[PDB]
């Protein structure tokens, strides 16, 4: 499930089945690549460290699922939430319920920041070549990649990873080229073209 | 036959599930299709009988009528009067046993306003005694005559149905309509009575101060809880906000006396098919229909219904 | 301060029995609870069990009959068991210390009470992945280079995951970029890392990009020159 | 209530009792009489 709600506001996350009897819901924030970290511990109190107002609805109205209210929302709470529900009338719930996932709307945009590198030397030794375009720092993460054999189209071969952010709004794409040491030295050069919203981004290596 | 289940809560192995969410079927207002319908009893009101399926307590000993929502079980005050020719004469002495000359001695038309509570173990809402505690017996030496204790000052008794339930409002006829048990809106908790351990502690203490002006100055007096039987006896059974209740007082009369701030919480259990008073011929028996939202009554404990041992030469207590 | 590390093979084949630990530092392990709690891949985080000292240990019903779990006092560290291993139990396992507490509804005397916990303090967690393949050794490359320049290393062919890359034995943390690695038909995966340097570095400044897979014991330090 | 299906009106309402055939609803005259001690 997804949220989009600007910066500077209030988010609202709903968790969990609904509430059957006194509840203590507890919540964690997923950062992207990272391990979960406590913000409320009891159903709306904060430990320390939690910046105000992260509050939760109280877990004494029976009959509401768990919400989550973060007021002044920044882009630096734009993770995953999961929520662990402690319900009077339930057994215990040794699954935490399925995360929602926060949206901080108008990010900054970003032109995709391309690399070219060719197969190294010691690797052609090894009778193998590889050609990596790595894509850095474009926002949203949503990229297409085409390789071309200095105006001729490469079908196959192609391995490319998918958009991944990294603790930012920086995201990572690595896109793999696998090739013989006679068809880098054939063709007069080759490109990446990375399509990123509409515009699209080439990087060329020629042999030598 | 009732296809009876436990009802939804995960609590330890010790809790003996007292509610069962039974399922049933029942006559529509047309008397051709039935009605795969469901309600919530107490284990008092229901019994095995040989998938857990059960019967209703009541089907194997009377019938069964419900009392109407529209009534109410609110003990109001009753003035007994007397006809003309005729006049009730009325004790005014403050230390009277009931029985033997009245001193001071007035008339009147009618008695003051007696509630007709109806409770077995507890007295409540009564007439306070004044000064000294009182102490009535048919006979103290026999041990089968009950002992009826009258208090001077009452004691405070706090009880609560901690359950918000739900009316499901069943049609069984073309006229008539059922009030079955719906769900429960909140936490799966018991009834309970809470009295001031202080001001029992005081109230104990003044009726053992006179029971020993009858048992001799230097003797031990013990209290213990009922010996068993029947529900009714067994527990103080009453009616407060429409339920009737059944309390566990052996937290109460635990106690041994020589010759010289929080509540205890009793245990109340609460029975919606009662059949007191034979019933009104050997049929009629009452349901009492399920009442929405927590009940919460107080109380005054106004005296006991006592009853001794049969020791003979036992013991000096 | 409190540095919880997990740590473990990484692979482990099917119908085996899974052998973990998490080195604990600046703490006791007798003075707290220790909870596991793994994670599949786009899933919810799955909670495995807690565990204390004085013999106070649950499990999870439906993983009942086949954990253990331990704790090392002399050793200081949490320890865990998991016999019978299938597809099913690939996912990062995270080590965490555990708090308790009560909350009360009703009247307390009636049990109307129930105890929940939760973890604080998470690890930065070990991964496992469940497969009958064979550990492959990483296959280094240095990937070759005004104002501004890049650099790069390469790590083409290893299995099961992960290659922890530092850089000159982790005397350069600015303008590092690790790319995530790409699943290939074969099976193998294949990740690069760059940085961002200045041109002014004939030096030679010199840069040796230390790789090392614990699956396959594999430590190799590349150095990369123009 | 949902060949046409019906019921009567009032299954729903309240209870039914016949008229028996043996009475009759024919308005005699009342004559209202008071006590002794009224007028
Ligand atoms: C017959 O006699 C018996 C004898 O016992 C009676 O039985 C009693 O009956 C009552 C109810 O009738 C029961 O009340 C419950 O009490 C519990 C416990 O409350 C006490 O303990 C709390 C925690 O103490 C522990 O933690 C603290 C740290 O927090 C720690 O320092 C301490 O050492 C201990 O380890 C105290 O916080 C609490 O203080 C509160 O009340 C004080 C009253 O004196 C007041 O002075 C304080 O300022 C403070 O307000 C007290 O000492 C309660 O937890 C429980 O209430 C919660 O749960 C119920 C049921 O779900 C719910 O309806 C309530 O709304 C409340 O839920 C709120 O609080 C939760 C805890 O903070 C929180 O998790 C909830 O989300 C919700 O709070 C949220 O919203 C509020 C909205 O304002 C917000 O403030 C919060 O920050 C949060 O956002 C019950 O009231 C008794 O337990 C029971 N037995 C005993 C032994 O007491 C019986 O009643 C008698 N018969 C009759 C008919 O009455
Ligand atoms: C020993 O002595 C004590 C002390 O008197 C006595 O306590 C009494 O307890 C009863 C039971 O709870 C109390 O009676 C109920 O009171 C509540 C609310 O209190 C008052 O609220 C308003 C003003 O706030 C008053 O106008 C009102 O009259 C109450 O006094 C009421 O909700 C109850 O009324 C309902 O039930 C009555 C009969 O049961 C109906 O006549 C009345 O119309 C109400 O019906 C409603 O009830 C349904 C829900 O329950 C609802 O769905 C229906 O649609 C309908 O609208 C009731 O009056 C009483 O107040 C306490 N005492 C005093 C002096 O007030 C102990 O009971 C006694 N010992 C024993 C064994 O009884
Ligand atoms: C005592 O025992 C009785 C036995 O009957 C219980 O009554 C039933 O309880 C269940 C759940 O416990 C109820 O089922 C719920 O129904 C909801 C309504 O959806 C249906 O109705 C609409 C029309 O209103 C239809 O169009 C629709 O197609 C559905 O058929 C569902 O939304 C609920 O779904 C939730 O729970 C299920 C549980 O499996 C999940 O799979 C869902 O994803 C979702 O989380 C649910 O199915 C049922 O309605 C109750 N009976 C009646 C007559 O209402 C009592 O609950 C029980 N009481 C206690 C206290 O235990
Ligand atoms: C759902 O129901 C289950 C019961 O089936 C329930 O789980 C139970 O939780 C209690 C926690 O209070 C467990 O009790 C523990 O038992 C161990 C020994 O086995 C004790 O050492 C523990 O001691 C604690 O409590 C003491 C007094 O309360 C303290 O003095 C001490 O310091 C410890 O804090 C503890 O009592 C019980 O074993 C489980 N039951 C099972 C079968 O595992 C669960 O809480 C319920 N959940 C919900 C949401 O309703
Ligand atoms: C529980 O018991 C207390 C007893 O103190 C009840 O309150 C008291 O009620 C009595 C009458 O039942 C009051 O006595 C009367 O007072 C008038 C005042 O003019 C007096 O003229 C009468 O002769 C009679 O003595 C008494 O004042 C009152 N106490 C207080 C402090 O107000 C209470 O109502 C009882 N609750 C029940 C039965 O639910
Ligand atoms: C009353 O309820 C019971 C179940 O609680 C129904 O029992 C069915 O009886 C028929 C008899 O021919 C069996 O074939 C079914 O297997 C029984 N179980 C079902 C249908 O679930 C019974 O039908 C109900 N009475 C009605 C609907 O009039
Ligand atoms: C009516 O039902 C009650 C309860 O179901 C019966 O009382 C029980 O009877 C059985 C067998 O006769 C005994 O094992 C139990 O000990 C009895 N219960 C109690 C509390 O004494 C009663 O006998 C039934 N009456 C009939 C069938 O005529
Ligand atoms: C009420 O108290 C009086 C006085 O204690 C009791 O009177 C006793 O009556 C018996 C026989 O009826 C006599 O043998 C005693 O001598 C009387 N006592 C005194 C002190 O003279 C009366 O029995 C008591 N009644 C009740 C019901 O307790
Ligand atoms: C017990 O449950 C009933 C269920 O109807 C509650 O009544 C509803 O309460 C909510 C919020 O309290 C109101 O918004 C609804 O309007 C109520 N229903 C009706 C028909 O008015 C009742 O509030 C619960 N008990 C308590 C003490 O809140
Ligand atoms: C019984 O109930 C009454 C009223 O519910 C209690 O009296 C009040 O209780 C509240 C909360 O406990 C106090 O804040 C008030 O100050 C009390 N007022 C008076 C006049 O007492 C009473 O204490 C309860 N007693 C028991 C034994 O349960
Ligand atoms: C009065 O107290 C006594 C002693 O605490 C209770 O006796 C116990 O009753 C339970 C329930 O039947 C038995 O399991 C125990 O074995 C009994 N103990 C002894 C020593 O006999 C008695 O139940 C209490 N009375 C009531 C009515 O609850
Ligand atoms: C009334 O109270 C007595 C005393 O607590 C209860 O007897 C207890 O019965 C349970 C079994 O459910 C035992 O575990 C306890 O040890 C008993 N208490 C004592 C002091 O021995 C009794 O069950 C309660 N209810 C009834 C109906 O008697
Ligand atoms: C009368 O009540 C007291 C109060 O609970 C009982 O005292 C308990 O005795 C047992 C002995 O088996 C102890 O384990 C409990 O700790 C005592 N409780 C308290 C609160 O002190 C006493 O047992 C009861 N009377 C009898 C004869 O059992
Ligand atoms: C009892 O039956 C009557 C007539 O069948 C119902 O009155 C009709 O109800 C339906 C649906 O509720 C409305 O569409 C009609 O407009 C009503 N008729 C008139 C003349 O107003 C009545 O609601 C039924 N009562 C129940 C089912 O409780
Ligand atoms: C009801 O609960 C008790 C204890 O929790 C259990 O032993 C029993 O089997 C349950 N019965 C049903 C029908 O669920
Ligand atoms: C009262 O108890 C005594 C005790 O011995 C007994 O003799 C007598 O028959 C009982 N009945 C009375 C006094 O009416
Ligand atoms: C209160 O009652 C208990 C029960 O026996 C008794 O031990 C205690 O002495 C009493 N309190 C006072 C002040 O007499
Ligand atoms: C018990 O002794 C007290 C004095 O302590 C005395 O007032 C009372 O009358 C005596 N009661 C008897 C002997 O029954």
């Amino acid at each position: 499930t997804f949220v989009s709600v600007a910066p500077g506001q209030t988010a609202r996350i709903t968790c969990g089945e609904e509430s059957l009897g006194s509840r203590s819901v507890i919540w964690y924030q997923q950062r992207p690549g990272q391990a979960p970290s406590l913000i409320i511990y009891n159903n709306n109190d904060r430990p320390s460290g939690i910046p105000d107002r992260f509050s939760g609805s109280p877990g004494s109205t029976f009959g509401t699922t768990a919400t989550l209210t973060i007021t002044s929302v920044e882009a630096g709470d734009e993770a995953d939430y999961y929520c662990h529900i402690w319900d009077s009338r339930r057994p215990t719930n040794w699954v935490f319920g399925e995360g929602t996932t926060l949206i901080v709307l108008s990010q900054p945009k970003a032109a995709p920041s391309v690399t070219l590198f060719p197969p190294s030397s010691e690797e052609l030794q090894a009778n193998k070549a590889t050609l990596v375009c790595l894509i850095s720092d474009f926002y949203p993460g949503a990229v297409t990649v085409a390789w071309k054999a200095d105006s001729s189209p490469v079908k196959a071969g192609v391995e490319t990873t998918t958009p991944s952010k990294q603790s930012n709004n920086k995201y990572a794409a690595s896109s793999y080229l696998s090739l013989t040491p006679e068809q880098w030295k054939s063709h007069k050069s080759y490109s990446c073209q990375v399509t990123h919203e509409g515009s699209t981004v080439e990087k060329t290596v020629a042999p030598t | 036959t009732l296809q009876c289940t436990n009802v939804t809560n995960n609590i330890t192995d010790d809790m003996r599930g007292e509610l069962k969410n039974c399922s049933f079927n029942m006559t529509t207002e047309l008397r051709d299709k039935k009605q795969k319908v469901y309600s919530l009893f107490y284990r008092l009101d229901v019994v095995q009988i040989n998938n857990k399926e059960y019967r209703l307590i009541n089907c194997n000993t009377s019938a069964i009528t419900q009392a109407c929502p529209k009534v109410s079980f609110e003990p109001i005050p009753i003035h007994y009067c007397a006809p003309a020719g005729f006049a009730i004469l009325k004790c005014k002495d403050k230390k009277f046993n009931g029985t033997g000359p009245c001193p001071s001695v007035s008339t009147v038309q009618c008695t003051h306003g007696i509630k007709p509570v109806v409770s077995t173990q507890l007295l409540l809402n009564g007439s306070l005694a004044e000064e000294e505690v009182m102490i009535r017996s048919e006979n103290i030496t026999n041990n089968a005559k009950n002992i009826l204790v009258q208090f001077n000052t009452p004691v405070q008794i706090n009880c609560t149905r901690p359950n918000n339930n739900t009316r499901k409002s069943i049609r069984i006829g073309p006229g008539q309509a059922f009030y079955a048990t719906g769900d429960i809106i909140g936490d799966i908790r018991q009834a309970h009575c809470n009295v001031s351990k202080a001001t029992w502690n005081e109230t104990l203490g003044k009726v053992v101060k006179q029971l020993r002006k009858h048992f001799g100055n230097n003797t031990i007096i013990r209290f213990a809880n009922s010996s068993g039987g029947d529900l009714e006896v067994t527990t103080h059974s009453f009616n407060c906000g429409g339920e009737f209740f059944y309390c566990n007082t052996s937290g109460l009369f635990n106690s041994t006396w020589i010759s010289n701030n929080d509540s205890i919480t009793l245990p109340c259990r609460i029975k919606q098919i009662i059949n007191m008073w034979q019933g009104c011929g050997i049929g009629q028996a009452m349901y009492a229909p399920p009442i929405q939202g927590v009940i919460r009554c107080v109380s005054n404990i106004t005296g006991l219904i006592l009853t001794r041992d049969g020791g003979s030469t036992n013991s000096t207590t | 301060q409190v540095h919880l590390q997990e740590s473990g093979p990484g692979l482990v084949k099917p119908s085996e029995t899974l052998s973990l630990t998490c080195n604990v530092s600046g703490t006791l392990v007798r003075d707290n609870y220790w909870s596991w709690i793994r994670q599949p891949l786009g899933k919810q985080p799955e909670w495995i069990g807690y565990v204390h000292d004085s013999g106070d240990t649950n499990y999870n019903p439906s993983l009942k009959s086949r954990v253990h779990l331990s704790l090392d006092k002399s050793k200081n560290l949490v320890s865990l068991r998991l016999t019978g291993v299938t597809a099913a139990d690939s996912a990062i396992y995270y080590c965490a210390t555990t708090k308790h507490g009560r909350r009360i509804y009703g009247v307390v005397a009636f049990k109307e009470w129930f105890t929940y916990f939760y973890m604080d303090v998470w690890g930065k967690g070990t991964s496992v992945t469940v497969s009958s393949a064979s550990t492959k050794g990483p296959s280094v490359f240095p990937l070759a280079p005004g104002g501004t320049a890049a650099l790069g290393c390469l790590v083409k062919d290893y299995f099961p995951e992960p290659v922890t890359v530092s850089w000159n034995s982790g005397a350069l943390t600015s303008g590092v970029h690790t790319f995530p690695a790409v699943l290939q038909s074969s099976g193998l995966y294949s990740l690069s890392s760059v940085v961002t340097v200045p041109s002014s570095s004939l030096g030679t400044q010199t840069y040796i990009c230390n790789v090392n897979h614990k699956p396959s014991n594999t430590k190799v330090d590349k150095r990369v020159e123009p």
